[PDB]
């Protein structure tokens, strides 16, 4: 009866395990219990980890502000935050691209442009209502590295805001640091993840002339609209 | 003989089942405030 | 609550974190980073005060633990007067209360509610401003004080609507959304109430809503057709 | 040997329990976002009600509710209860044949003939949306369904006196995604974007309904007996089909195993938790409770009137002010035998239930026909069960299928959901019953793609985004299946639209690189 006695106390514990949730953390969201949270973020369908390619898990810690239907400064705050602790940002609102046309605005006889249109001038428009701005500020160089290009911290921030932004909106990264913690741009016959950028980050050395200096970091966008429409064939033409 | 072991095992068997029902409103708050840490 | 958990023992300091707070390398499994971790679980004791548990040989730890008054007469906390402030600063200050301190407040319970867990598990799913219904009941999940006075404000709640606004500023064109909330005036203390009552939830609104949307505010008043509009953004924006 | 037995029974029963860790939360939370994920589908089927044509002067409409018990089914010799999910308005005609033929011209041409009854009074017969099923094997009828609804070119009435190149102005168009039937009790959530998912991948029958309209601007002669519509479209209808005078049907409807029990007085000793509800003659091991409709008893401050907790929770308002309104709750969970039982939260209350049929042997039923339709009607109609009848649908209880299902309704949902390992993996939680045919079209799914749409509008940048799926055709019942599920996929990704984006669906069919492609889906909604 050795067995009988074995078997209940081997329950006991298990059932004891099955609500104490920390015990099963086991380093990534391996239990039921975290896929569980993973599921009230919108993240439990098999599969979807895939396209995200990141430690899923990280987003646990995010898990509050993905219950609210929006998504807030506060939120993008957090994920630096989070990421580099000690890197300070601010967001701004209606941040300015500018949109091609698909035509040029001209005067027609047959079909003329109406006013209540609110045409502009042919070459572009301007586009207030698509990006927001996040600026980041670190106090050492080690962080700043991890932030350009090529570092950590960058890869990091773009693999979060893949999942917590989405497709909502784009996102224009720069960053705000003191010259002394920049590189030298030099030259290589060899391209690499942590060299300069020509429109980045490529600051020249100073001939021994620290003033805050803003380079950019990237911008972040899950849709490119690319072209591969294939008109159409045929269509859903029910008259109901 | 066996069927005074059935009863002592089905005593033990109720205790078991009751833990089950008795630590859920444990992990049920955990859970919660881990969603929203105020409500605790 | 606890601040601060830090050991020492044979390692050196033993750097623990919080475990709600998901802790780096548990979580997103890089170097430099700790695998040490503690939790707090409190339970109710003989006295009705809160138990503290610790969930982390020999090991010595530090805790950094903040405390408050427990279960005080309730008399006593409305006749209760204040003695000097600490004279830190080189002036003698006096001090003066200037209201009868209120008394700690508890979640509600009464069967310990498996409808508040439905309650916020639900609102998970839902806008708050997607009815009426909605609004006053998840607003009615803050009022721990139980106060029919609150109840009658949110009880005045009669409808809830939206819709888009078109808007320029600095001669771009902005989008935006028109929240208007029906009030029964007879619910508040004249316009007095209705405006800080507003004044509330146009703040909260500016914490809900997205990103590149302003939003504003209208209070109407149904027993005379009146209105409180609220026109206004503090979000930082059109940095270019 | 005994003992073991004992022991290891007993102890399997609690590794279950904790194995499935956690349905007492997650299922009440559940049936509150998904009104119909606690619930099995019963079995039902189609059945055609004819009416005696020879003498029948008026139209008639049959009542929806009206009952068909089946024959004699399995050890008990216990009855099916099915009954309509429509009211049908039964005219006095009936198909009299079903032609396939060809013009000279190349059109195909499909002629339907008809009779009408010997004092067939025009001015009564409802000629405004005539109901016709597609009775023929999915391979075929699929195919029938488009030729006839979306590629029609012409409509001709043939009357006697050789006048048939009569053009009729009028149309086909499906009505399995009509608002009026539902089929089932749900006429306050209309989630039609999902709902219409289930009954996709389940009985898939409720979608070869298609009307024809227009035809109350049809005047015709007075007459007797038959007559011939051709329907002329604007395809080289496959070469290799069957067709038979009994491809088409007017006089039929669905109609599901429903019925209801015995209200009996339920009555109480005090507030014992809840209580256990169960009817009479549940000793045939057949019945089952479905649903419990309404509770109403007498005590001493008069009718005992409740309300169903449901009804403060759906809205989730106030319910600390709602509740006191003697509100009451129920719970279903499977007895030993397998069976549910149905247990009552809240004198004699009148519970007034609803119930089905549980266990029973497959092969018995589906060799089961139905009996004579209660006589309602005028007319002495005749029973014809159309297609071999469904056994019970259960939904699945594994894994983490409830987490999955709440994941799924969140708008931002959308943003996961280009790939086609997550397409499929949602799909499939709707494909309750589990054949060859679903698994072949949901594996039809080879890849999904998203791109962007930009245009302006009065001056205002407009975002959308562009779902596109790329379907391997071989999953498919031809063009038929194709479609279907197009349509169907649009009303379902059209739940995404928000107030700031809209949606497309463009689907791919691959064997031939045919794209096809549905409207803008716009929602000026909240971002939930």
């Amino acid at each position: 009866l050795d067995i009988f006695s074995h078997r209940l106390i081997t329950q006991y514990y298990r059932i004891w395990r099955k609500y104490s949730y920390p015990a099963t953390f086991e380093a990534g969201g391996q239990d039921k219990t975290s896929q569980y949270l993973l599921g009230l973020a919108r993240l439990g369908i098999p599969g979807c980890a895939q396209n995200i390619a990141t430690p899923v898990s990280r987003f646990l810690a995010l898990l509050p502000l993905m219950l609210l239907p929006g998504r807030t400064a506060e939120g993008l705050t957090s994920l630096v935050t989070l990421l580099a602790p000690g890197t300070q940002a601010r967001v701004w609102h209606h941040d300015r691209r500018r949109i091609p046309l698909k035509t040029p605005l001209t005067m027609r006889v047959h079909h003329p442009v109406s006013l209540k249109s609110r045409p502009v001038m042919g070459d572009h428009a301007t586009d207030v209502n698509g990006q927001v701005l996040l600026q980041l500020s670190t106090q050492t160089g080690s962080e700043v590295q991890g932030w350009l290009p090529g570092g950590h911290l960058y890869s990091d921030l773009l693999a979060l805001l893949h999942v917590y932004l989405g497709s909502r909106l784009d996102v224009r990264l720069q960053l705000c640091v003191e010259r002394s913690l920049l590189p030298d741009a030099r030259l290589s016959c060899r391209p690499a993840a942590g060299s300069p950028q020509l429109g980045r980050t490529a600051v020249m050395r100073t001939q021994a002339k620290a003033r805050v200096m803003t380079i950019s970091l990237g911008r972040y966008q899950r849709v490119q609209e690319h072209y591969q429409r294939k008109e159409t064939q045929e269509n859903g033409d029910y008259r109901w | 003989c066996v069927e005074r072991l059935f009863e002592g095992f089905a005593f033990s068997m109720g205790r078991l089942r009751q833990k089950i029902d008795d630590d859920l409103p444990e992990l049920t708050e955990s859970l919660v405030s881990m969603l929203w840490p105020h409500y605790l | 609550s606890v601040d601060a958990v830090t050991g020492s023992g044979r390692t050196g300091s033993a750097e623990y974190v919080p475990f709600t707070s998901f802790r780096h390398r548990g979580g997103m499994l890089r170097h430099d980073a700790p695998e040490r971790y503690y939790h707090t679980r409190v339970k109710r004791g003989v006295t009705g005060m809160y138990d503290t548990w610790l969930i982390l040989e020999r090991e010595t730890l530090s805790l950094r633990i903040t405390g408050t008054n427990g279960q005080l007469p309730r008399r006593a906390l409305q006749s209760t007067l204040l003695d000097r402030c600490e004279q830190v600063l080189q002036a003698p200050v006096s001090v003066r209360n200037l209201c009868k301190p209120t008394l700690p407040v508890y979640p509600p319970t009464e069967d310990r509610f498996h409808w508040r867990v439905m309650s916020h598990l639900g609102t998970g799913f839902l806008n708050m401003l997607s009815s009426a219904e909605v609004l006053r009941g998840t607003l009615a999940l803050y009022n721990w004080r139980d106060d029919e006075l609150n109840h009658r404000r949110l009880d005045a709640i009669l409808a809830v609507q939206h819709h888009r606004i078109q808007r320029f500023e600095k001669g771009f064109l902005l989008r935006g959304l028109d929240v208007e909330v029906t009030l029964d005036g007879n619910g508040f203390a004249g316009e007095g109430d209705i405006h800080l009552f507003g004044e509330m939830l146009n703040r909260f609104l500016a914490l809900y809503a997205d990103m590149n949307q302003f939003n504003q505010l209208t209070l109407i008043v149904q027993p005379e057709g009146k209105c409180i509009r609220w026109k206004e953004n503090h979000n930082p924006r059109l940095p270019g | 040997e005994r003992l073991f037995e004992g022991f290891a029974f007993s102890m399997g029963r609690l590794r279950q329990k904790i194995d499935d860790d956690l349905p007492e939360l997650t299922e009440s939370l559940v049936s509150m976002l998904w009104p119909h994920y606690l619930r099995t589908i019963p079995s039902l089927s189609v059945v055609a009600l004819t009416p005696r044509l020879s003498v029948m002067k008026m139209a008639e409409t049959v009542p929806a509710g009206l009952e068909v018990t089946s024959r004699p089914v399995g050890p008990g010799n216990t009855v099916c209860r099915y009954r309509t999910t429509r009211a049908i308005p039964l005219n006095p005609l009936a198909v009299e044949k079903v032609v396939m033929t060809t013009e000279p011209d190349g059109r195909s041409v499909l002629k339907i003939g008809f009779a009408c009854s010997e004092l067939a009074d025009w001015s009564q017969v409802d000629l405004h949306r005539l109901s016709l099923y597609l009775a023929a094997e999915a391979p075929v009828s699929s195919t029938l369904h488009l030729m006839m609804t979306k590629r029609l070119a012409a409509l001709y009435l043939r009357l006697p006196g050789n006048d048939e190149r009569i053009r009729i102005d009028g149309w086909f168009s499906p009505g399995g995604f009509a608002e009026e039937d539902r089929l089932w009790p749900k006429g306050d959530s209309a989630f039609s974007g999902y709902q219409l998912l289930l009954e996709y991948f389940t009985f898939r029958e409720k979608f070869m309904f298609v009307h024809l309209n227009g035809l109350e601007n049809v005047s015709l002669p007075a007459g007797i007996s038959g007559f011939d519509l051709e329907v002329v479209l604007s395809q080289p209808w496959p070469a290799d089909l069957p067709v038979t005078d009994d491809a088409l049907c007017l006089h039929c409807v669905p109609v599901i195993n429903l019925f209801t029990l015995e209200a009996d007085p339920l009555i109480i000793n005090g507030l014992e938790s809840e209580y256990l509800l169960r009817p009479k003659r549940l000793q045939d091991g057949y019945t089952e409770i479905y649903s419990v409709d309404a509770v109403t008893g007498s005590g001493r401050t008069g009718s005992a009137e409740y309300v169903p907790f449901t009804s403060f929770r759906h809205r989730g308002g106030m319910l600390r002010h709602d509740a006191p309104e003697r509100y009451y709750h129920t719970r279903v969970k499977r007895g030993v035998t397998g069976m549910y039982d149905t247990w009552l939260i809240l004198e004699t209350l009148s519970l007034r239930i609803t119930g089905t049929n549980g266990q029973l042997p497959r092969r018995a039923l589906q060799s089961t026909l139905l009996d004579r339709c209660e006589q309602v009607l005028q007319a002495p109609v005749s029973v014809r069960n159309l297609c071999k009848p469904t056994l019970p649908v259960y939904p699945p209880t594994e894994d983490r299928f409830h987490w999955r299902v709440m994941s799924h309704l969140g708008t931002g949902f959308l943003n996961m959901l280009s790939s086609a390992e997550v397409l499929r993996g949602t799909l499939a939680l709707y494909n309750w019953r589990d054949d060859e045919l679903n698994h072949r079209r949901l594996d039809a799914i080879l890849a999904v793609q998203h791109h962007r749409i930009q245009r302006f509008e009065k001056g205002f940048l407009l975002r959308g985004l562009d779902v596109e799926v790329t379907l391997d055709g071989n999953g498919f019942a031809g063009e038929g299946d194709i479609h279907l599920f197009g349509e169907m996929l649009n009303r379902f990704l059209a739940l995404y639209a928000d107030m700031n984006q809209f949606n497309q669906l463009t689907l791919i069919v691959q064997p031939e690189g045919k794209c096809i492609r549905w409207k803008e889906n716009h929602n000026p909604r909240l971002p939930g």
